[PDB]
RNA sequence: UAGUCCGGAUUGGAGUCUGCAACUCGACUCCAUGAAGUCGGAAUCGCUAGUAAUCGUGGAUCAGAAUGCCACGGUGAAUAC
RNA sequence: GCCGAGGUGGUGGAAUUGGUAGACACGCUACCUUGAGGUGGUAGUGCCCAAUAGGGCUUACGGGUUCAAGUCCCGUCCUCGGUACCA
RNA sequence: UGCCUGGCGGCCGUAGCGCGGUGGUCCCACCUGACCCCAUGCCGAACUCAGAAGUGAAACGCCGUAGCGCCGAUGGUAGUGUGGGGUCUCCCCAUGCGAGAGUAGGGAACUGCCAGGCAU
RNA sequence: UCCUCCUAAAGAGUAACGGAGGAGCACGAAGGUUGGCUAAUCCUGGUCGGACAUCAGGAGGUUAGUGCAAUGGCAUAAGCCAGCUUGACUGCGAGCGUGACGGCGCGAGCAGGUGCGAAAGCAGGUCAUAGUGAUCCGGUGGUUCUGAAUGGAAGGGCCAUC
RNA sequence: CCGACUUACCAACCCGAUGCAAACUGCGAAUACCGGAGAAUGUUAUCACGGGAGACACACGGCGGGUGCUAACGUCCGUC
């Protein structure tokens, strides 16, 4: 039921994102991790992806599931996307409220240079 | 049908007016509504008039 | 909970008349001082004691020999 | 408070020993505690579902909420959205110090009190009594009292059965005629 | 006590399957969404469905519910 | 008579009776009075001859009417011209295709049910025939 | 100053006495219960002084069974243009 | 046949603005007055559940609408008033 | 290369239910508490945060079952365009198209992009 | 006169004193956006409380709901709730649809200025289809546009509106 | 007050089997319609613009219907 409820919550947006055509940063969160993709204009294969289950990013910070480590894989995506260069990007909630974790993954992908 | 006729007025640059439809019966409270106006280029508050 | 709309809810000791003394958090103001308890009570300790139902030959022998 | 640390040994362990559990998780456990006062009599004036919202807020310690109609009877004189309802759901701990009052002081003084028949289990664990006048809780003054003003406390517990949420509020020693 | 009738509002397919439209043009006016908006299809405020570029019109049955989708290839 | 309690509509048009029928086996009992040509049946006629097949038989075995009327049929009044309207509900019909078993009926013997059966097709106005339920 | 420490009907229990016998159907006593009733509609009655009003006592009938009937006293008015 | 109006206690009847009806005048019942009737005056007076507080059933019938129908809508029965003409 | 697990899809019931069994090193879920972010028209139920003691109960996934749901032939039937015929308010013929229902049967899906752990 | 369904013969349209129902409005929120949520009806349990009010759980899955008739729609909700709001904004408008015409309708995008949102975005009224009358004549407000010798003004014009 | 005993009383919802519908539809043609490509044929048969019109009482026959009585050389539509 509560995997259930949120997908309604993200069907609304993805519709009209993918009806736009926009590059749909997908954040995912658990009670202990944190993962975010930057899927295609499409909508079926992705470009990159990181989270708490990398390896490297999960060397240099405490616990993997709290605003610190999201803020570390909005850096790291950002930095990985920007390698690739894919400059306007559209983040999606996916059927998550905005403040508590995703709000610090979207904004360290900001402020690593991601203009959405 | 019960709906009265009033229109609402500018107030800076008045040289303009919208007119809309209002119950008096249920709402005698005021429009104030601020739309825009084409002569001063800007949102101005309008008041309720006759 | 919603800060300032609920009432006061505070650590008291209530004064069980069976004996008993207990630290409850509650809303009365004082120092509760109640009569029965759920020890010593007769449904809890058994002492209920619902009456015969008919002793009308024990009734009529304790009369007449 | 009390009974639950009182659960979290006794309860958990008795259910272990005699109820087939190869996991805790299937030990029932008493989710929330509801209070409904069905006060209902504000279809003319709404100052007594006003005094019965401050009865049940002195009763628990929540706020009660004002429950509006859902459908439109004319056998009531009701309205839709009328409140005619008042209701408190209290979980956690201060579910677990209400409990405590409920059983410790409250059903002793239920006047005349014959022990309260197990019966009223609905199909899945959840019990439901009907408490008759308002005094019983020790928060009313009795110096203040304007009518006899009931609830009925309903309470929700994870068992599936009758028998194991039975076992479940009898091992917390409830009356059970 | 009968004898009224409204006069026919013209509703229906206008633009059917492998036609060229321009951007703009009407291809279904409905009442409901029998047929839903797909690429480049706009749906209006009386639910018409108009081209929102120039192409071909293709009719597709999508969704779970296989419902009725109209989209425009780019010509 | 038979007709419906609480019906949609009050009148309805005339249509057409063209297709073959649909109730062709005999399924509930065992014996069965089968149209042969097309036509509708009123209820009148339907109560005429089931009054005579129960009369013909002495009210043993089992009858089944297996045609419901559910057809309002109208007239118009005498020295009362076209138009105006469509005319009042008179009385309610059920079309009957070829191959319609009417009647069925089981507990009886056979020659009693062809006689039984030929006195009620009697009343009824299409050509029928007697007709056995078959396995498979 | 309340249906109240007013009211004492009703009913549950336990008794006592008379009497062949207290169920139909006695009187009383105890314990418990604690009903209507908050001065009474249209109407209507008695009374002129030791009277009305009120309080108790006694007798006949009678095994038991008076709030009735017949008697006795205590206190004791108002009003008669 | 066509149009308009009506049907509600035992009666005459007001409610025809959806918000749980019979209000008023008769009649009936009870009491009083009277030698006794009538008049007169006080109190009841739509039907069934309990001795009650109350609830069920009730507007010609049947059905629909809504939360709710005497009330608006439809069909049917009965009764009024008007028309049923030109050859 | 093979298993799992998660995210985004493709597809939209041959893909959904029922019934049975199975998994916790990971992953996930239930879980623990609420100084603080935030939240409740009451309530940390949910939403949210800080976390990792337990459990795979529930959920989810996987496997097995046809009891349903679903798919579904070949023949035949209905209907019908065109041109003729009648006993013509209904049909027949020549010819072209040809259902629906039912039947034999099929059937508890298949797969793409990426990420993590495992044996290789 | 207008709207919905059938007649209407699977594009559109299509008559009758053919069969059935409605409209002559409402709403500064019942419009916009953001966030969230998901029915009807039964069964069980429980103070008064009882077929039917409130509570709790289960079944069922949209049989519900839509401001108002019917149809088409609706779960990504177009349904229900709360925060903030005035886009119920001005000038246009590629292109179409529908009418003999008068007319009626849909519309991406552009300029200016806003509202909600973190942002992608969405908003130039409402789930859509009824809620409506041409012209003349005059009323009001603004704009030197004209203004009978000249300067004004009257009166016309234009724009908004009755 | 319980509540027992019954019955040629009726019985919703569900199950199993029959039908019916212009205003029912989880299915669904033949034709017709819209568009594109090709060949042959056709006195451009097509569209636009201008000059001049007439006509706007239709009739029957077939097929699909409404109405009437599946009456009418009836009436009202669609199509030839």
């Amino acid at each position: 039921d509560k995997k259930s409820a949120r997908i309604r919550r993200a069907t609304r947006a993805r519709r009209k994102l993918q009806e736009l055509g926009a590059t749909r940063l997908v954040v995912h969160r658990t009670p202990r991790h944190i993962y975010a993709q930057v899927i295609a204009p499409n909508g079926s294969e992705v470009l990159v992806a990181a989270s708490t289950v990398e390896k490297a990013i999960a060397e240099q910070l405490k616990y993997t599931g709290n605003k610190d480590a999201a803020a570390a894989v909005g850096k790291a995506v950002a930095e990985r996307a920007l390698e690739k260069g894919i400059k306007d990007v559209s983040f999606d909630r996916s059927g998550f409220q905005y403040h508590g974790r995703v709000q610090a993954l979207a904004d360290a992908a900001r402020e690593a240079g991601l203009q959405f | 049908g019960i709906r009265e006729k009033i229109k609402l007025v500018s107030s800076a640059g008045t040289g303009h007016f919208y007119t809309t439809t209002k119950n008096k019966r249920t709402k005698p409270e005021k429009l104030e509504l601020k739309k825009f106006d084409p002569v001063v280029r800007q949102h101005v508050i309008y008041k309720e008039a006759k | 909970m919603k800060k300032d709309i609920h009432p006061k809810y505070e650590e008291i000791t209530a004064s069980c008349s069976c004996g008993n003394v207990m630290k409850i958090r509650s809303t009365v103001g004082h120092d509760l001082n109640l009569d029965v308890c759920s020890k010593c009570h007769p449904f809890f300790t058994g002492k209920q004691r619902d009456v015969a139902t008919g002793g009308r030959v024990d009734r009529f022998n304790k009369r007449f020999n | 408070a009390k009974l639950h640390d009182y659960y979290k040994d006794e309860v958990v362990k008795k259910l272990m020993t005699e109820f087939n559990y190869n996991s805790v998780m299937q030990v029932p456990r008493v989710e929330k505690i509801t209070l409904n006062m069905g006060v209902g009599e504000a279809i003319a004036d709404k100052k007594l579902l006003d005094n019965a919202a401050a009865d049940l807020a002195a009763i628990s310690g929540q706020k009660p909420l004002i429950t509006k109609a859902r459908k439109s009877v004319a056998g009531f004189k009701i309205r839709q959205g009328y409140p005619i309802g008042c209701k408190v759901t209290l979980r956690g701990e201060r579910m677990w110090e209400f409990f405590e009052r409920l059983i410790t002081i409250a059903v002793p003084r239920i006047r005349d009190f014959r022990g309260l028949s197990a019966k009223s289990f609905d199909g899945r664990g959840n019990y439901s009594m009907g408490v008759r006048e308002q005094i019983i809780f020790p928060e009313i003054d009795y110096d203040k009292v304007d009518r006899v003003r009931g609830l009925d406390i309903t309470i929700t517990t994870t068992a599936k059965s009758d028998e194991e949420g039975r076992a479940l509020l009898a091992a917390f020693d409830f009356p059970f005629r | 006590r009968n004898g009224r009738d409204s006069e026919a509002k013209r509703l229906g397919v206008k633009r059917f399957g492998g036609e060229s439209v321009l951007a703009g043009s009407i291809i279904v006016r409905q009442r409901g969404t029998k047929f839903h908006a797909g690429a480049n299809v706009g749906c209006g405020r009386d639910h018409t469905l108009f081209a929102k570029a120039d192409g071909k019109v293709k009719f597709e049955v999508k969704g779970p519910k296989n419902r009725k989708f109209i989209s425009i290839e780019a010509e | 008579m038979l007709q419906p309690k609480r019906t949609k509509f009050r009148k309805m048009h005339k249509g057409r009776n063209r297709g073959l029928a649909q109730g062709t086996d005999v399924s509930f009992g065992s014996f069965g009075l089968k149209a042969v040509g097309r036509g509708r049946l009123t209820a009148r006629q339907i109560e005429a001859a089931r009054r005579a097949m129960t009369r013909a038989v002495k009210r043993q075995g089992k009858i089944w009417i297996r045609v419901f009327p559910d057809k309002p049929i109208t007239e118009k009044p005498l020295a009362v011209r076209m138009g105006k309207g469509k005319g009042n509900v008179e009385y309610w019909v059920a079309l009957i295709q070829p191959g319609k078993v009417l009647y069925e009926m089981d507990g009886v013997p056979e020659e009693l049910a062809r006689e039984a059966f030929k006195l009620a097709a009697a009343k009824l106005p299409i050509k029928t025939t007697f007709v056995t339920k078959t396995v498979m």
